[PDB]
DNA sequence: GGTGGTGTGGTTGG
DNA sequence: TCCGTGGTAGGGCAGGTTGGGGTGAC
């Protein structure tokens, strides 16, 4: 995260830590939608033009942390993972369409303080809200400039922007799987996503009901917090159907 | 269930220190 | 230490 | 007005965990 702050304790407890067993690193973010279900980046896990390609008991996640790399004693949740997901459609090639996965935990997760699920949208919370202008927020451990990493987790509120300008902004093929956030070069404020923070949830606060729904996953971007350059992040309404299908059909 | 409603904060009717910039844009 | 700290609360025991 | 038949990829032209529907894109 590019020109956000530090997190407030408790602030994103949906927020998940994709680590890597092996040597011990932190892979991507992720988040908590039900107290058996994570939802990453599909690159995360798949990335074949890397040979990336991670198994079941090759990761864990790690749940309730704020410190990057330090135990948080009776209050993070490590969990073993049951079965990885990923979504069909998804185009490692060409844009990263449908980069989106999800993965089933060996157990499930009691909730907390700091250990608790994000809603995703209905259709209507979605026509509402995904409307050039309105911010969001994205939480993660990823960079904090593009050329180190964060003491604890970062957060920054960026606005969605209008789609001809992310189509603009960007030389990938960009499908209606995927929206674009950032300050525009003449607005002042500044902040993105960077590296490490794939996976990680774009949110919004419904004023209807005062519940956080995560509208995107941290998918792409070219460079972190250039001016003229969004972050590009995946659409999470438009492939709700896929979530729900596989979560029960393997639950 | 209990989806996106924050123990630390909309539990106890307590403002994180940038959600109102969220309101605001809407 | 187990997981940092010229540490003994903290977002948590002792 | 269009959005499947290979593609990220099998087997096949339907459908699946997938070809819907969208701050659509052409
Ligand atoms: C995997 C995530 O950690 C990472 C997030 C980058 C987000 N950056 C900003 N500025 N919001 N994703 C990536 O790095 C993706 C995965 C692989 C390539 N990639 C890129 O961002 C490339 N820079 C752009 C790109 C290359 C190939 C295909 C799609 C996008
Ligand atoms: C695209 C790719 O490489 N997919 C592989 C899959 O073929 C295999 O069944 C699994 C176990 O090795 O790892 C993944
Ligand atoms: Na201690
Ligand atoms: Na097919």
């Amino acid at each position: 995260i590019v020109e956000g702050s530090d997190a407030e304790i408790g602030m994103s407890p949906w927020q998940v830590m994709l680590f890597r067993k092996s040597p011990q690193e932190l892979l991507c973010g992720a988040s908590l939608i039900s107290d058996r279900w994570v939802l990453t980046a599909a690159h995360c896990l798949l990335y074949p033009p890397w040979d990336k390609n991670f198994t079941e008991n090759d990761l864990l996640v790690r749940i309730g942390k704020h410190s990057r790399t330090r135990y948080e004693r009776n209050i993070e949740k490590i969990s073993m993972l049951e079965k990885i997901y990923i979504h069909p459609r998804y185009n490692w090639r060409e844009n990263l369409d449908r980069d989106i996965a999800l993965m089933k935990l060996k157990k499930p997760v009691a909730f907390s303080d700091y250990i608790h699920p994000v809603c995703l949208p209905d259709r209507e919370t979605a026509a509402s809200l995904l409307q050039a202008g309105y911010k969001g927020r994205v939480t993660g451990w990823g960079n904090l400039k593009e050329t180190g990493q964060p003491s604890v987790l970062q957060v920054v509120n960026l606005p969605i922007v209008e789609r001809p300008v992310c189509k603009d902004s960007t030389r990938i093929r960009i499908t209606d799987n995927m929206f674009c956030a950032g300050y525009k070069p003449d607005e002042g404020k500044r902040g993105d996503a960077c590296e490490g923070d794939s996976g990680g949830p774009f949110v919004m606060k419904s004023p209807f009901n005062n519940r956080w729904y995560q509208m995107g996953i941290v998918s792409w971007g070219e460079g972190c917090d250039r001016d003229g350059k969004y972050g590009f992040y995946t659409h999470v309404f438009r492939l709700k159907k896929w979530i729900q299908k596989v979560i029960d059909q393997f639950g | 269930a209990d989806c996106g409603l924050r123990p630390l904060f909309e539990k106890k009717s307590l403002e994180d220190k940038t959600e109102r910039e969220l309101l605001e844009s809407y």
